[PDB]
């Protein structure tokens, strides 16, 4: 499970192994928050060439 | 090094391991101490299956055996963890806090820190391969009693990091695991709170200007 | 009022509860006066149990429907419009 | 606290913990909290223990819009 | 004959004289007229490229009785292809408004020059609709057993239309419009989706006053209409299914994705901002010292 | 011109009153979504290469000695607005069928 081969989870008490199909993460979610992180550091530059304005 | 005195450890490791390789000393610590840092960073932030390739397969480290006590105690710890041993993961972890972590200077300031991210991820890790356990089970493999198991499971469980709930009356140890797209939801709202509150006050200053 | 809302905290707690504890938890003297207080919030006695689960949500779902809650719902296609239309001001 | 950590606590080591008065004490606390539903529990008298029954997740629901 | 006649596409100037014809014979109080079509087929896509009026004499009082002259059509046709081959003879246009079976009798007439089955174009000129007044029909014959052995019937196909380059220049050049039929940008597709609701409003009503005539005026019971009607009960959504649910998540990704967008369009203007802004306070210095050697000057 | 020519002319889809309550099949829609967000990671990192300049004398003068065009802001700023409409329409559709057909 922890090299994950088949992925489940054994049960000790019912004496029983469950098996699970591969869990799929939403692709989505994890690239977007990539993009917002990339958004603060652009915001931070574009603020640092601002300071010449006050 | 910068890195190995800040919190961060995340750009720490991956510096740290191309160096082992590669580096002639220049007014800067010996090779012995260097061997020690990729040891104990890679512990800490790796995933499991990259700990073995990169560190214990590592041809640097098996030639450099131990000839110094600190690279000993870490490289024990180490193979119980991926040995998925437990009831000598504890000695370990002791041994390395006295031979380790105090006389570096770096990680001196994060020895509490460090000890608290192990026992975490030790516990996390056996969780993560079963549904249940018994309390009696876990206590024993660890080598701790049943008693003073408990009180530290529940330091961590806020913090969420072992995704375990624990039954008094069956003695019973559930572990839940409903990590999915909810996990991902919260992630993104917090972090999209701040991106907002910084655009708002530049805003102002530059139409004020 | 203290035993309306020691009953109200224990409504959500748990729906049926054995006849002695209704009595030593609102701290009546008498059982009789536990069964009036029943009659008055609207909730069967049935077997000596008290029973909170069905009026009191069929209630909650009447008084939920009135001419104020109605525009502060938000329904998800009056989302949309709102969004659109502020961009193409 | 309590309840993250456990799913069944009996409600007698609950009034040892918090040094709570009585019996009847531990219950109202929790009879209480529940009503902004703070915990969110489901206390069971006669059998002697609080069971979790806090959803958890909430993105299967209507709120994150 | 053919079953190629899977698209009609229709010149916007095909449509344009249909209309105009109707008026130059001076047929009208509910008076037919009936004209060639002229254009490619033999074809899945049919191109109606032109169109030309026939002679035609309406009578109300027989529908078995009717005026076409049938060698006029044919003469006046050939030196047509001479032009262009692209023409040939695909049928002929009636001006509507609705369907006939009296349409029928026309068709089996033309059905000997051509050797595809005849378009049938029902160009409507009281233009009705917020979609187009034309319909398209072609004569297909078809085996059934309803009691009836063999059935000859108009069966609707849908209207596309398409146009030359040429002649697309020459419709913006009258139009001052920059048109909502377009399915353009964000504006219109919203004014296209309110329009395509009430257009269903009055489609299911048109279904719901059929029905009523058939149990107070006794139009008899017409089997296959109602088995159609039926399904489209059967086939319903429902809601407290867990198909609801997984629309409800859908929509959380959707929000996630706007709400991203709009943000990073938020960084784009106060970057403009900024940007105009430097070039203001450049502005300023140089509007100093101009001023300092105006004076100068003056 | 006439009207009733005008008119003629200007209705040009029959088929308006369908396409408008169509709405696209759903396995199409999810994948754009990822493209689109996934894309616009790469823009940000040239979008960043863009503002580390923004000092050379004269904008018109930065824009040829460095090369300034391939301009970052412009594709990412087209890109956003393109992806926004599309799902304003997408979460309108579904949300009006569900509704008035049940």
């Amino acid at each position: 499970i922890l090299d994950k081969i088949f992925y489940g989870v054994l049960d000790q008490g019912n004496g029983w192994l469950y098996v699970y199909e591969t869990p799929n993460q939403d692709a989505t979610y994890d690239s977007a928050l990539e993009l917002v992180g990339q958004l603060n550091k652009v915001v931070d530059q574009l603020f640092e060439k601002a300071s010449v304005l006050y | 090094i910068h890195c190995l005195a800040v919190r961060n450890f995340k750009e720490a490791a991956k510096l740290l391991v191309d160096s082992l390789a590669t580096f002639t000393s220049i007014e800067l610590t010996s090779y012995e101490s260097i061997a020690t840092y990729a040891s104990v960073t890679g512990l800490f932030t790796l995933e499991r299956t990259d700990l073995k390739s990169k560190v214990i397969d590592s041809p640097e480290l098996l030639s450099l055996i131990s000839t110094t006590a600190a690279l000993q105690s870490i490289s024990s710890l180490t193979i119980s963890l991926y040995a998925s041993d437990y009831a000598s993961y504890f000695p370990y972890l002791l041994e390395t806090y006295a031979n380790v972590l105090i006389p570096c200077k770096y990680l001196n300031r994060h020895a509490d820190f460090f000890v608290r991210e192990m026992r975490r991820k030790v516990y996390a890790q056996l969780l993560e391969s079963y549904k249940t356990l018994s309390l009696k089970s876990m206590a024993s493999a660890f080598g701790v009693s049943v008693a003073f198991l408990d009180n530290d499971l529940g330091k961590f469980i806020p913090n969420k990091q072992l995704n375990c709930v624990i039954d008094r009356v069956n003695g019973i140890v559930e572990t839940n695991r409903p990590d999915n797209k909810n996990a991902q939801y919260h992630l993104l709202v917090k972090q999209g709170d701040g991106l907002l509150t910084k655009l708002q006050k530049y805003g102002a200053a530059v139409r004020l200007t | 009022a203290i035993r309306d809302e020691i009953a109200k905290n224990t409504e959500l707690s748990y729906d049926f509860l054995p006849l002695s504890n209704i009595k030593a938890l609102l701290f009546f003297n008498n059982e009789k006066e536990t069964e009036k207080f029943a009659l008055e919030r609207n909730w069967p006695i049935v077997n000596s149990k008290v029973y909170f689960n069905n009026q009191s949500k069929e209630k909650a779902d009447y008084e939920d429907e009135m001419m104020h809650e109605e525009d502060q719902k938000t329904n998800i296609i009056e989302k949309a419009m709102d969004y659109a239309i502020s961009i193409e001001n | 606290i309590i309840s993250l950590t456990y799913k069944k606590i009996s409600l007698r080591d609950i009034c040892l913990k918090l040094n709570l008065d009585s019996e009847q004490t531990v219950e109202y606390m929790v009879s209480r909290a529940i009503r902004d539903g703070v915990i969110e529990a489901k206390i069971n008298h006669e059998d002697g223990f609080i069971e979790t029954t806090e959803l958890l997740n909430i993105y299967d629901s209507e709120d994150p819009q | 004959m053919s079953l190629q006649h899977e698209k009609v596409t229709i010149a916007p100037l095909v449509l344009l004289s249909a209309l105009d014809h109707y008026e130059r014979t001076q047929t009208k109080e509910n008076k037919r007229c009936v004209g060639v079509i002229l254009g490619d087929a033999n074809s899945s896509t049919i191109r109606v490229t032109n169109s030309f009026a026939l002679p035609f004499e309406e009578d109300e009082k027989n529908s078995d009785v009717w005026f076409l002259d049938h060698n006029y059509i044919e003469n006046m046709n050939e030196m047509c292809k001479k032009i262009n081959a692209k023409e040939k003879l695909i049928g002929w246009y009636h001006s509507g408004p609705k369907l006939r079976a009296s349409d029928l009798k026309i068709n089996e007439l033309f059905k000997k020059y051509t050797q595809n089955n005849p378009l049938l174009l029902i160009v409507d000129v009281k233009q009705q609709g917020v979609g187009l007044p034309t319909d398209a029909y072609v004569a297909i014959e078809q085996v059934k057993d309803d009691g009836t052995s063999t059935e000859k019937t108009f069966l609707h196909l849908p209207c596309t239309i398409e146009a030359e380059e040429a002649e697309e220049i020459g419709v913006e050049h009258l139009l001052r419009d920059v048109r909502d039929q377009a399915a353009g940008g964000l504006s219109i597709r919203l004014t296209n989706q309110l329009k395509s609701l009430k257009g269903l409003q009055s489609k299911l009503k048109d279904v719901v006053e059929y029905l009523d005539k058939v149990i107070n005026k006794e139009l008899p019971i017409n089997h296959t209409i109602l088995g159609k009607l039926q399904d489209v009960f059967n086939l319903l959504p429902n809601l407290g299914t867990p198909d609801d649910d997984e629309i409800d998540v859908e929509n959380h990704d959707r929000i996630n994705i706007s709400n991203n967008l709009q943000k990073a369009l938020t960084v784009k203007t106060n970057d403009e901002l900024m940007v105009i802004y430097i070039s203001n306070l450049v502005r300023s210095i140089i509007a100093f010292d101009d001023l300092i050697e105006n004076k100068i000057q003056n | 011109k006439t009207a009733k020519e005008t008119k003629m002319l200007m209705n040009l889809h029959k088929e308006q009153w369908q396409s408008g309550l169509k709405m696209y099949d759903y396995e199409e829609k999810e994948e754009s979504n990822l493209a689109a967000t996934k894309s616009m990671v790469k823009i940000a990192e040239q979008y960043s290469k863009r503002i580390e300049e923004e000092k050379e004398l004269t904008e018109e003068e930065l824009k040829t000695r460095y090369v300034g065009r391939q301009d970052p802001k412009k594709h990412l700023s087209e890109t956003a607005d393109e992806t926004l409409e599309n799902n304003i329409v997408s979460v309108l559709t579904a949300g009006v069928n569900s509704v008035a057909i049940k």
